[PDB]
């Protein structure tokens, strides 16, 4: 069976090309009619880029981007690549390759039913100006007044990393009940901030040790940390010298 | 190009319901749609063909239906792996067009469990201090976070994210930050967050104080 | 423009859609065939395929219309795929393909490669049983080089005895000999010189190539005449399509289906008819809305399989004025619109149904009533209502007043 | 107003005229039946007489068409008058009368009194002989105090197995019997108690009184079954004429043409069939042109047997809305408008013909196309250029935005 | 076979009821469905008046005399009457009975052919208010220059009689060839005046007997006159007394 | 009402000749026509009945087609005994409206005989003085007739008598009455008629003096 994989840099500065590169595993790209792209923006339906014909060089491309969209072969390493130059922020989109399907019936009518049998996992491309930044992050201590009904939760928050993504274990993989990593957002400085956080009762405080294990692969940073409930007896110790 | 408009855009029932999502095409084609099933983090799966043909290996619940402007996906009995983004796709000219997509949610009713926490003191050196307010197991997705400090509204500095919903016990969970400077951070004392939400009567308030520890 | 078509069985029920139509008039007796299936037209069940001979007759209003005298279905609708007919001293004789591997241009090389040809007369008699359906066995295919031969396309002439069915010919890709420098890239630059060769059979890569052509059917061969597959000559070449060879005023015109790169309208005088030698005309205002790749008026060599099947009839041949019905849209199949058109100008038009009302296939066949050129359009159009394609037919009279 | 004549063979040449037309439509299947004369419509020789039954279908623009697939023709046209058709359960019953002495309704005295009954089948088959055309004997028709009996009438209904032809039936002038106090004598003074009685036949002197009313033929009374007269009403009793019985919306309504002084439309709704009680609609504004002495717009007693058919189908009965085409004139049996009326005002028409187009017996006949409120109307039309009587159909929707 | 036969007075002066009755002879009014009355103005074409049912009372007529018009009956002596009512001098004219014919075809069309096929004979009847009186009849006496390719004519002169008519009779009806009896004229005065003249060879003149017969049977007046050349010589013999 | 005009009002034929008489109505009768033969001084006679039937005893000559607004009566072989008054009859319907009438003629030109009459001498002692003139045997019947009195025209004192046409030669005798009176008599000398006839070359005037004898 034909396996699809997309391949490229996850990170594109404003106003430059596109290099993504759909590895063809399992079949080779001489046979399928076409090839097509397809990207996803966050938050937005699918919408189909373009698509090339393997066996030959002829490219179509949607007429939205059709002055800036490139899609280029490669037959001796089985592959079709995307060129998508002067990108914006608005072509963020998660990009899969797709190996387009046409049914055909009734041979006297060549309009066929198209659409895209197999798909590639598909691969985030951040259109951004910001630099690679390990994260800095900050744990959250429970308070008297992190309790509701006898439960009280705890985590710890992810602060000004890029680019994607960042896989937050507790417990070195242990502790997975009650775990919620949130996705990041966008802050107006450009990078990236999500939270992690983990319920559990409040009977358990103070005597289990809860951590969360950040993992930054684009910049290869381990960050782990101890979480503590915040200290509120050292600071109205005052002497008083007679 | 062929403009593809779903409705709803997204729709919230229960397991067992029987979901219908149409999707309208600006310009006739025959029967050139498709239906596809996008799993949260995994590729689109097609489901239904030329709008009619229920794919090999797709459960017999998923039926597609309609011709010329008008398609409909029909799942007759919901189950908890039919919870996804659903989108159609025309091949009658091109370019292809995809619908907006579809999410599919879990129609059941729970309570969100309020939380706040402090900034570290670390962070408090480190030279931004950030207030998270959070929300966990609650249902819907839609409700609104407040920020309010001293009794006063701030708006423009709130950053919210909602977690997928979980397949666990079908609730979601909400974190939203509160992004400030030191200067701010102790030249005000109450820092709340309002939860108004479906499950509560009532809108439950949690606030702390930097004094108060 | 008069729709005429309540005279048929064409009107099925709101689950059965109507395909794979045929019209073919000579001498007043026209042929109808369709494929009537259940459910969608792409994977319906097919429940018919009525293959009915009649009568092009007046009716009480000056107007034409369609009277079926003979109709004839096969046992087995599964197996019968791109019928063609043609007329012949009061019989009609339907030359279809026989296949039991699906349709014989998309599983090609699986194919039998077996045709039957079925005789019906266009006035039945009482007892005629082997008078109205004698079908005609065909044990001998004269193919030539050309692996697997196929009538491909709705109506054929005659000369005498002589049947010549549009037909297609299978040839193996690596057996058919193209120069690629005869490819004409000139113009336009997104065309490589090896589009010409490609596009020529229905994958880039696929095993057969198809080429246009004729079925010669002597009669006059005895108890078993021999179907011989007649070539079409290699200038202005493009895939074997669905065509149309009718004899207007004295000498036949040869229509051929766009289904490539060259979406120009393909039809024109035959020089001869054996060997196929046919002069297209060189008109640049008619071409047909291709889906994806090769959409109306693209004139660049391009690999494609698209477009649609929308036949002209010769109206005037001392002017060269020619009429049929044309899907006026770039890419959808849609607005189909009367046009009668010469080499270079579209002389007047009437637009058939509303702008965005998808259409299909058109067969576009003209004649005398009384000395007034009337011409009876088979038009596939998607009835929104019951959401069905269904052929209507159209009489339209060509009009001597400006 | 749509025309649709040309779907029945109406169209003959100039020296042809088509008179004493039928046409009887039920659930889609409809009769036809005409006198083919040589010259003038008066005192030509009878050709032919086409008694052809068929269905109503569609074409592409959603109008409504006839279809004969069988049709049968006597041997003796000249001996077959006043035809009525009923249908019933895919076969379609056509009562005629046989008469060796001219039309029994002139010559009555002399006439043999003999009906034959002719079955067609709506869905002929290959070789049902039988099946197809098998005219009925008819060897008991239970008159009662009648001397003869007729079906007088185009159409009638089906009761489940029992059939109602419109009819008459000829009483003898002398056991009639009417009060002539009952004459509506008191608005105007031209009118004698006396007239009431003597316009009861076509003659004031006449042997015999035509007296409307219907034929029982129920087929559940073995091989032979009876023809029972079932004799009308006497409340706004006026000549027996030619009726017409329709199901209309569930309840039975039954027109009876207005031949005598009560020149306004003779139509209501049925009560009961046997014995036939009929609820006449009170109609002030719908009338029918009378030639001499009751022309259009009469209601005083008076002795005259003159007017035409002009039936109107109930196409509402919550608002007791119907529609028919009525002759827009006083004297003169000419133009010809649709007109949908109520009982108190016509709300919309549509003239069919021009001003001073002579017109003739009309046959109005409505029924539901996919829930959609259609009306074909066989208008017999005086053709200018050829200088005949051809009848006209038009298949007009009735519209529901106004 | 029916036959009619009208009667009633010639003279009926301006501005007073016509009486006219056509008898029916040979048939019984109670049959013949209707009974017509049709006139014919001298120089003019016939025009219908109306008809009456005999079986019936019922009258239908002419919107141009639907005012005046009255059509009575009898059963006792099987006659039909009519009366038009303020005659004025355009109803000069004969007025005609006849039989309405009816000819039906195809008994569910119940308009017919509508024709008279029974006539009566006819009465001319005048709107006069002269008074009868009898006919002056004046010779027209043959002259040198009543003479023309050796023919020489001669006749009477009828003059101020009424009504209608008179028979001129020649020698007691003896002499038939060339006999022109011209057809009478209404004067100013109202009085009718017709000529009656022959044509015969001029050698015959002198040696025949001519004598013109007038018969006016309305006033019973019976004129026989001769018709004698002028005599030239008995009014020049002047005598001379000496 | 319906009017029925016809066409030609009086025609003149020789025997054996056809003539076609045409008689149009206002409105649109579909047959409903009859034609009659009225001859002179008899009552009209049914010839043709709905506009093309030879009704019994009538001669085959007569021959009857036309329906709508024009119809035709045609008499194919003329004979002697048809010149008479043919009128169309409409039974279509009330008021039954006749034609003007059609009057046929015999085609025979003859030439007159002039002759003038003075008046008696006891008409002139009855006090009037008619002069008669005289025109014997001619062909046309329509002609022109002036009174010329002293080389004077006389206008406003003629009487016309002209008989109906013969059947021994077929030709017509002429009667104008000049009513003077006595005094009006003797104050003119001269009493003469103008004679315009087709068969005359030269008008031919017969005249008498007062003085001569």
């Amino acid at each position: 069976q034909v396996q699809l994989q997309e391949s490229g840099p996850g990170v594109v500065k404003p106003s430059e090309t596109l290099s993504l590169t759909c590895a063809v595993s399992g079949g080779s790209i001489s046979d399928t009619y076409r090839w097509s792209w397809i990207r996803q923006p966050p938050g937005k339906g699918l919408e189909w880029i373009g698509y090339i014909y393997g066996s030959a060089t002829s490219t179509y491309y949607n007429p939205s981007l059709s002055s800036r969209v490139t899609i280029s072969k490669d037959m001796s390493k089985n592959q079709f690549s995307l060129n998508l130059n002067s990108v914006t922020a608005a072509d963020t989109a998660v990009y899969y390759c797709a190996r387009d399907y046409q049914y055909y019936y009734s041979g006297s009518y060549p309009t066929p039913h198209n659409w895209f049998d197999v798909w590639g996992p598909g691969v985030l491309v951040t259109v951004s100006s910001a630099s690679t930044k390990g994260p800095s992050v900050f744990p959250l201590a429970p308070s008297s007044k992190s309790t509701s009904g006898g439960t009280a939760a705890l985590g710890c928050l992810v602060k000004d990393y890029f680019p994607e993504p960042v896989t937050v274990s507790w417990n070195s993989g242990a502790l997975t009940s009650g775990v919620h990593t949130f996705p990041a957002v966008l802050q107006s400085s450009g990078l990236y901030s999500l939270s992690s956080v983990v319920t559990v009762p409040s009977s358990g405080l103070g005597t289990q040790t809860y951590i969360c294990n950040v993992n930054h692969k684009p910049s290869n940073t381990k960050v782990d940390k101890k979480v503590e409930p915040k200290s509120c007896d050292k600071t109205h110790h005052h002497h008083h010298h007679h | 190009d062929i403009q593809m408009t779903q409705s709803p855009s997204s729709l919230s029932a229960s397991v067992g319901d029987r979901v219908t999502i149409t999707c309208r095409a600006s310009q006739g084609i025959i029967d050139y749609l498709s239906w596809y099933q996008q799993k949260p983090g995994k590729a689109p799966k097609l489901l239904i063909s030329t709008a009619s043909n229920l794919e090999s290996g797709v459960p017999s619940r998923f039926s597609g239906s309609g011709s010329g402007t008008e398609f409909t996906l029909t799942i007759s009995s919901l189950q908890p792996e039919d919870f996804a983004t659903y989108s159609c796709l025309q091949g009658y000219t091109t370019p292809y067009t995809f619908g907006q997509g579809t999410k599919v949610e879990i129609k059941t009713v729970a309570a969100p469990s309020v939380f706040i926490f402090p900034p570290s003191d670390e962070q408090l050196k480190s030279g931004t201090a950030s207030v998270v307010c959070l929300l966990n197991n609650f249902y819907p997705r839609e409700a609104k976070v407040q920020w309010k400090v001293d009794n006063a509204l701030q708006s423009g500095n709130s950053q919210e994210s909602v977690t997928e919903q979980d397949s666990k016990d079908s609730t979601y969970s909400l974190s939203s930050t509160l992004t400030l400077s030191k200067a701010d951070y102790e030249k005000h004392k109450v820092y709340a967050c309002e939860v108004t939400h479906q499950g509560l009567s009532s809108p439950v308030t949690k606030s702390f104080n930097r004094g108060e520890c | 423009p008069k729709l005429i078509s309540y005279t048929l069985p064409v009107v099925g029920q709101s689950g059965t859609c109507i395909t794979d139509p045929l019209l073919a008039m000579d001498e007043g007796y026209f042929a109808y065939s369709h494929l009537e299936r259940i459910g969608s037209c792409s994977r319906g069940v097919s429940k018919q395929r009525i293959i009915g001979v009649g009568e092009v007759l007046d009716r009480g209003d000056e107007v034409p219309s369609l009277f079926m005298t003979n109709v004839w279905t096969p046992p087995n609708p599964n197996t019968v795929y791109h019928c063609s007919a043609v007329y012949n001293n009061e019989f009609y004789y339907v030359l279809c393909a026989v296949s039991t591997v699906g349709d014989p241009i998309l599983n090609s090389t699986y194919w039998s490669g077996s045709l039957m040809m079925t005789r019906l007369a266009v006035k039945p008699k009482s007892n005629g049983g082997g008078y109205n359906q004698h079908q005609l066995a065909l044990r001998s295919i004269e193919k030539g080089r050309y692996d697997k031969v196929m009538p491909y396309g709705p109506s054929g002439i005659k000369q005498g005895d002589t049947l010549y069915f549009p037909a297609v010919g299978f040839l193996v890709r690596t057996e058919f000999k193209y120069n690629d420098s005869n490819c004409p890239i000139t113009k336009c630059q997104y065309s490589k010189p090896e589009n010409c060769r490609l596009s020529m059979g229905i994958r880039p890569n696929s095993h057969y190539i198809l080429r246009s052509g004729l079925l010669k059917y002597n009669l006059s061969d005895g108890e078993n005449p021999k179907v011989v597959f007649i070539e079409i000559s290699d200038q202005r070449l493009s895939i074997g399509s669905p065509s149309k060879i009718y004899d207007s005023l004295g000498q036949p015109v040869f229509y051929q289906a766009s289904f490539s790169w060259d979406t120009m309208i393909k039809f024109g005088d035959v020089l001869t008819v054996n060997p196929l030698v046919v002069n297209w005309r060189n008109n640049t205002v008619i071409s047909r809305p291709g889906q994806s790749q090769c959409p109306r008026f693209n004139t660049c060599p391009e690999i494609c399989w698209e477009g649609v099947y929308n036949d002209a009839f010769l109206i005037d041949r001392i002017n060269w004025i020619s009429a049929g019905v044309f899907l006026d849209s770039n890419q959808t199949a849609e607005n189909p619109v009367f046009t009668v058109f010469k080499d270079n100008e579209i002389l007047y038009r009437a637009q058939l149904a509303s702008e965005d009302t998808n259409a299909q296939k058109t067969i576009t066949n003209c004649f005398l009533l009384k000395n007034k050129i009337w011409c009876i359009s088979l038009v596939e159009i998607y009835d929104t209502g019951d959401n069905v394609i269904r052929p209507k037919l159209f009489a339209v009279k060509i009009p001597e007043q400006c």
